[PDB]
């Protein structure tokens, strides 16, 4: 993936999510919990529908043609039936090849490009309050009970609430 | 601990596959969909179009009126299927251009005939053949009509008929080509024969030609056969001083979704929206291996057996 | 306060419009551009190509040489236009393989004809008909010569014509099939007629066919048109026992731009560099929607009348 | 777009901006002013600029050709003709098709990644002089006036000049 | 210091070369590759397909046994190169749909001829003429028999030939257009002739033009070649009572790789797999600019001479 | 380049690298020296390798076809067999032109992520105990050897070891 988060930083997926397609994992002074983030699973899911649809026009009518199959040996004008439809064969073969190809790469891309987005929001949101442990993880100064960690995911988090406490943990070092 | 840690990620799958992108030739995704048909269903679907089956006749021969083929007289088509036992089984007979006329009749997907009050004065009408057996009786083309001497003339034939509806008549005819002078002057009193149809913009002159040609159905002899497009408000004319075969009416000639298909695969009670040689095919997907050769709502043939569309993530399983 | 807050953005309008990409199937963008020509401008402009209009006559027709089409006798032309109430008012006639003579003289781009001193010894020429009046007097195609019996003779003609130019000569000309046996052997001697148009390399033979078609201004009577290229070097001969329709001399055969085009839309004074049926349409867009034929410098023809490009970035208005 | 940026963290667009494409809007000892960013601007303007031209050689003279409209039915060669036609308009309906989606995917991306590049430009030459607000703000724990916001525009601005003092202001917390 | 500083970079190269891409007309990259392919070889290479260089022999004379040509008697071929010094020797001729002829024996890819034992009774065979000199002495194509009258006779022919063999036999013959009735009637009894070659399924009626054409190496009469496919299990009839020329055996007719190439350029000792007429050109680029004429393994052909594909990263030198 | 990356915020190319694609020059104790990073490298060759064979078939061998080339006017037929050939090259041509425009765009934009993924790679490692330049280099706030870099580069770093001695050198400062 072009942004390195989906099998680069992010070590590998979750088999446990049977719920979503991106989310969260957390432990705090409740336990352990996980939670599916719909949004961006949404965004996803919406590029990723109806796709084709996008490019290729609704399969067409069509009724009497040319003869494509000859008993007989005829010449120039056969020559010219059996060319026209190999000519037309051959570039909707690339057609599909090449549309394959640059679907599977804007597809690979804009997932890789969702996961990114939402770690980049959750970090954003914390501010100096945490830390980016690298492995599209937050070390996270402060107590932080369930509706503490829901609020990160509901988008409601103040980080001003926790800046003093956080600080206090983050700075209690130096030798 | 008294402080708490959150992590990020995606899902993944116990059973990924593989897919093609710019930039890998393989790479593993949570899901993935087939772009091509390649499975035909094995057989012509009955419905949605109307499929007439053309058993043992050809649609050339439907519409000469080849005495097998009697039961097609009344038929319309979408699709008329041409199967391989097909065979002719009335007087021997070659079409110049034979491929068009195939065609144009294909595409207006009818055999129905309309006959016309012609009147070929002083000649005897409805020359039958031995090769040509209605039921078990010398018989001939039911759509034309085979005129020879009456008692000891053939005079020159002048024959009008005028288009007043308001579409294209096609009018089929022919000419006999007999195999000796002896055949020839006895069946129309002239040494030598011909045919002269026209109308206001067109007009068509043919010879017959004299000599022996190998034995089909006992018969040396042979006939070619010719079309004329009359349009509306326009007018036929035949002239002809021996050997015509003449026409007994028109066909109407339709602009239409109508064709003809090569299949020796058989007809079954189904739904589909898309034939071809092999069978009626699965209509969902883009692009299709089955066959170049398609009449319907079909989709667009490639050479790929296989192409896969992902629709999912990067998969990457626990390690 | 005592410290300062900075803030990054983008743009918006208030008319923003939806476009297409392969992640939506609509969405709002600040500025998009039609890639698609639909409108026609009703007209043909008469700037910058050279238009003809054919007005009553028809290419085959003014090349020819109708009566009503002598104004187009030293025209040349990029593109002729042929009208829809363009008809013939000369003898009937038809020509075999019309269509492909027809795309040799458009492309060619010139009616413009160069007399030869051809010699047809005991024989009257400038054989005129009712059917086709110049003025109100009996005449004839002007590039034909319509040849008959002199006296009680027409001897075999032998005629010849070198090409000495260097560049290919084309060459038209004519059979007649008269009515009935006692019209051809009265305009020319021998019962069966034929002409022999021939070069070092090809070669045509083509016999009447007496007989009567319908009546075209009076007349039963017909004539078939045919043609024959003579390269530079080799030599015409034409052999004829009767019947013959001789050649006054030959077109000069061009390799150029020139073409002719079926419209009824009017010719006007404006500039453009594409022309369709429909009339001439802009230049500017890659596509267009107006009609499949076209010449000149057009855009290509696709079927969609619609094709938004972006041209600015995602529209999010306040909220 | 994929960078999470247009539409995403930046809340929405500034119709005010009658000036550029991208800028910025500051809070100052000043009062608030607004400027547009010419660099990004032109860096988008010059790719979506004769873009087509990139793909479609520019439109090509074309004179005498088959025919495409008949009067008589005919059969054989008429089947080829208008089949030779179909095939070559259907061909070139999908190129137009799929080359708009392309463009148009193109297009928005690039744009999401001007207005990325500069935010990341921005924040970049602050160090930790400042606060990723999180919708596309800066908190500058400094007194900064318009020369002081116009050098950071300017690419010209030195964060050791007010390191000490941003550090101060930063941390005065604690509790 | 005692602290440590660590950058991240990329390499660049010095000579640097542009690209187009969709974002900039002209950007420097790191390194780029042709991928069309505008330089030939200047000759066509005798491996890897089988070339068979016609010299001064065109494909059909070489089938028909022009007196020239006789040294292509026993050749097959992947491709046959026909040149344009190309010229022809023996009697003059004209082959009506002469292309499909040099197509279907091109794609057949021999010129290797079976005799078969035909009958011609009671006329002589052989007919020779000073216009198709074998060495110094008269003769004809080799592989078409010369029928004219024997004695006061040339009664009517009527000779049959079945194809017991498992493919489709090709028959070549013709007629023969004398120029004037006092030579027609002294080689063939009969005023008028004719030839009537036909099997079960198909037949074919010419009749000779009499008449004088220009001088071709003395000679002023001319030959009309036909052919005729015999399908398996069917059979050959040839009935005639003047004017043929007679095959003397068939032509095997094969599916095959086959091919004819107008081309002057020298044939030479090297390896290639893709010929124009230009010469051999390189396999390994998709595209090529060379001609749109071509046969093998070949890129496919495009308007443009150059195409450049970025093959590493943006090129950004010391500044 | 999308990212901002190569020719943005890293300045310039190294000519002096005939080692890599991607890498590493750094200044310690021990001197100066300089390292190319082969995974980077190799992820960006991969894509690059065999690109075009990713859309076009292998080619293909074809004989006998129609003729391109006229002694004789003939009209119909010929003009057909004109065409249809002119089409089938105009098809191609726009094929070819696209597809470059099209690989192109994404080679410029693969490698210019490589880069960015290797720098957020690296920034991810270093933590607090270090600062983004701007110019695509940090600065390490602590004594760092080669065998201290050299565990950077493998990705084996401890930023733990280092955190006490980062925050002393990093915090000497306000005034
Ligand atoms: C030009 O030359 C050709 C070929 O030489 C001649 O055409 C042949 O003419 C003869 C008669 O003159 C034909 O002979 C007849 O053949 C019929 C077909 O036989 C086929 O089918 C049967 C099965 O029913 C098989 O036996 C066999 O496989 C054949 O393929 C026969 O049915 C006829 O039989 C009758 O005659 C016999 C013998 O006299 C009687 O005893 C029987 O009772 C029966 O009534 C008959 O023999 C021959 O088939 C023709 N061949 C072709 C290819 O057409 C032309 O006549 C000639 N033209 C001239 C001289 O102008
Ligand atoms: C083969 O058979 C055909 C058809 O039966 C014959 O062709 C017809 O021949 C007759 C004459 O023998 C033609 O009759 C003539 O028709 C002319 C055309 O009339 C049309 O246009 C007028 C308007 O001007 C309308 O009245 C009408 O709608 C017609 O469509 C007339 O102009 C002629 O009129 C003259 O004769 C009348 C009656 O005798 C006189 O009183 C008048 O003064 C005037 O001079 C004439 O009547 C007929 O049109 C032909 N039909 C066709 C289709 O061609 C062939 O003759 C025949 N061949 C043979 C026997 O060898
Ligand atoms: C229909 O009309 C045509 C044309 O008018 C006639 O065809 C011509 O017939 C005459 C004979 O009647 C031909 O004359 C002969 O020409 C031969 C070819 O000459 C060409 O090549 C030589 C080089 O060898 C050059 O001189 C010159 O450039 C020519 O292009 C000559 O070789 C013959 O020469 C013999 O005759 C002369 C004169 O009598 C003797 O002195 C010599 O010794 C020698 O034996 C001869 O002259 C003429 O070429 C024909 N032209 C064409 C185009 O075919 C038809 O005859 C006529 N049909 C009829 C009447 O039915
Ligand atoms: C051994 C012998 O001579 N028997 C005579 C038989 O000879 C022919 O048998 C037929 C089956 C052919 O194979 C022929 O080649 C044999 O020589 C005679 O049979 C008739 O022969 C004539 C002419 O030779 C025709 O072949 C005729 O055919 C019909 C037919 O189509 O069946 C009769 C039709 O009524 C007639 N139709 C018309 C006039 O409209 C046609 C038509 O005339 C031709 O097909 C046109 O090409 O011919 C055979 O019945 C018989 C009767 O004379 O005598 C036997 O002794
Ligand atoms: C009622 C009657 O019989 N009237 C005679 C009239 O008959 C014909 O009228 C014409 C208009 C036709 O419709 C025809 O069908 C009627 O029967 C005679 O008119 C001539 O008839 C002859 C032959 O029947 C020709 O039709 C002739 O046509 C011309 C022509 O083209 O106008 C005269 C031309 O000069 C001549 N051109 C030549 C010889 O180069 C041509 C040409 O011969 C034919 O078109 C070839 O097909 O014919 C009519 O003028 C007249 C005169 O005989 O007598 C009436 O009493
Ligand atoms: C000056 C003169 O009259 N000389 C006589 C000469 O006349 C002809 O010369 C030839 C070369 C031609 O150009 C011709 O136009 C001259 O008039 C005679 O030559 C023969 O003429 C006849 C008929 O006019 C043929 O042209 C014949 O040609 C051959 C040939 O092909 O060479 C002889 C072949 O054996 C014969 N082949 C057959 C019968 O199978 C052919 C064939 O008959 C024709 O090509 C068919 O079209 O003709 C010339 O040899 C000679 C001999 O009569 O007398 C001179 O005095
Ligand atoms: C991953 O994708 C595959 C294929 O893209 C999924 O199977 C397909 O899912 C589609 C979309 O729902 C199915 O369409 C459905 O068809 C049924 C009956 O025809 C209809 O009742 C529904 O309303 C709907 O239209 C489609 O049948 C099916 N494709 C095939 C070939 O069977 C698959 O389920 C997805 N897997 C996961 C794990 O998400
Ligand atoms: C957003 O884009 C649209 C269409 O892409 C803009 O209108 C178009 O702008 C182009 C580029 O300048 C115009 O070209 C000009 O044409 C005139 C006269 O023909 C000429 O004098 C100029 O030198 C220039 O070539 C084009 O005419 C015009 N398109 C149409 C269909 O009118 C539009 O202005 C843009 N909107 C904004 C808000 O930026
Ligand atoms: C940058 O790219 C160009 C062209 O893409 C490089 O030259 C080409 O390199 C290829 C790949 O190795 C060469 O293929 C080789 O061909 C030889 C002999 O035909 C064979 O022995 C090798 O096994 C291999 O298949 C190709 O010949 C060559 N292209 C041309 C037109 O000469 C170039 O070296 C690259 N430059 C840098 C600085 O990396
Ligand atoms: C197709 O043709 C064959 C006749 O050639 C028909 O099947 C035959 O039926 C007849 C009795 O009516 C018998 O000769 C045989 O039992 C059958 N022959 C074979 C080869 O099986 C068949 O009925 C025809 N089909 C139609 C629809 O008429
Ligand atoms: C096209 O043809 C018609 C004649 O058929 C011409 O218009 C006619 O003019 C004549 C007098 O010259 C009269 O019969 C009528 O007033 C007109 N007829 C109609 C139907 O309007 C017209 O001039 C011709 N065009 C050209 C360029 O010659
Ligand atoms: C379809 O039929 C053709 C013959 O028309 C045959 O060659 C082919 O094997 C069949 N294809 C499939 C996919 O069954
Ligand atoms: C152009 O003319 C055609 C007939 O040639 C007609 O069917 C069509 O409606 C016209 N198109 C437009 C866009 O006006
Ligand atoms: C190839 O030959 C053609 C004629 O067939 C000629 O016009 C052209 O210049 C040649 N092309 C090249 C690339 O040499």
């Amino acid at each position: 993936g072009i942004f390195g988060a989906i099998a680069g930083f992010i070590e590998n997926g979750w088999e446990g999510m049977v719920d979503g397609w991106y989310g969260f994992r957390y432990q705090n002074s409740e336990g352990t919990g996980q939670a599916a983030d719909l949004k961006s699973t949404q965004a996803a899911i919406d590029q990723i529908n109806g796709k084709l649809n996008r490019v290729i026009e609704r399969t067409n009518e069509k009724f009497h043609q040319i003869e494509k199959e000859f008993s007989e040996v005829e010449g120039r004008i056969q020559d010219l039936e059996k060319y026209v439809e190999d000519t037309k064969i051959d570039l909707w073969s690339y057609n599909a090849e090449l549309l394959v190809a640059l679907e599977n790469q804007h597809t690979i891309d804009l997932t890789d490009a969702e996961m990114n987005k939402l770690f980049e929001k959750t970090r954003r949101q914390l501010r100096e309050n945490a830390e980016d442990m690298g492995d599209g993880c937050f070390k996270i100064y402060h107590k932080c009970d369930n509706a503490c960690i829901e609020s990160i995911r509901t988008g409601t988090y103040d980080h001003y609430i926790y800046r003093d406490e956080a600080l206090n943990n983050r700075f209690q070092s130096g030798r | 601990n008294n402080t708490a840690t959150l992590c990020l990620g995606h899902h993944a799958v116990a059973n990924g596959t593989l897919v093609k992108t710019m930039s890998d030739d393989q790479i593993e995704v949570t899901n993935a969909t087939e772009l091509v048909q390649s499975i035909s269903m094995g057989k012509i679907c009955n419905k949605s179009y109307r499929i007439l089956d053309g058993r043992n006749c050809t649609l050339i021969d439907a519409m000469l009126g080849d005495p097998h083929c009697d039961a097609f007289q009344y038929e319309s088509w979408d699709l008329f299927i041409e199967r391989s036992n097909a065979f002719s089984n009335c007087y021997p007979y070659d079409i110049p251009d034979y491929a068009s006329l195939r065609s144009i009749v294909a595409s207006s997907g009818t055999v129905e005939f309309t006959a016309e009050g012609f009147t070929w004065t002083g000649v005897t009408q409805n020359g039958r053949s031995g090769a040509c057996k209605r039921g078990s009786a010398d018989s001939f083309f039911s759509r034309l009509n085979w005129l020879t001497k009456s008692g000891s003339s053939y005079p020159t034939l002048n024959v009008t008929m005028p288009n007043n509806k308001n579409f294209d008549k096609l009018y089929i005819w022919g000419i006999h080509h007999p195999s000796s002078n002896q055949e020839q002057t006895k069946l129309y009193i002239q040494e030598s024969g011909r045919v002269t149809v026209s109308t206001k913009r067109s007009q068509q002159t043919i010879i017959p030609n004299i000599g022996s040609r190998p034995l089909v159905r006992g018969q040396s002899g042979r006939i070619s056969i010719y079309w004329t497009i009359v349009k509306p408000g326009d007018i036929l004319m035949i002239n002809s001083n021996g050997n015509l075969v003449a026409p007994r009416g028109y066909f109407k000639l339709n602009t239409g979704k109508s064709s003809v298909m090569r299949s020796d695969v058989p007809i079954d009670i189904c739904v589909s929206e898309c034939i071809t040689p092999n069978g009626s095919i699965s209509n969902d997907k883009p692009f299709q291996n089955v066959n170049k050769v398609t009449y319907g709502k079909c989709p667009k043939y490639i050479r790929q057996n296989t192409l896969k569309l992902a629709t999912g993530m990067r998969n990457v399983p626990e390690k």
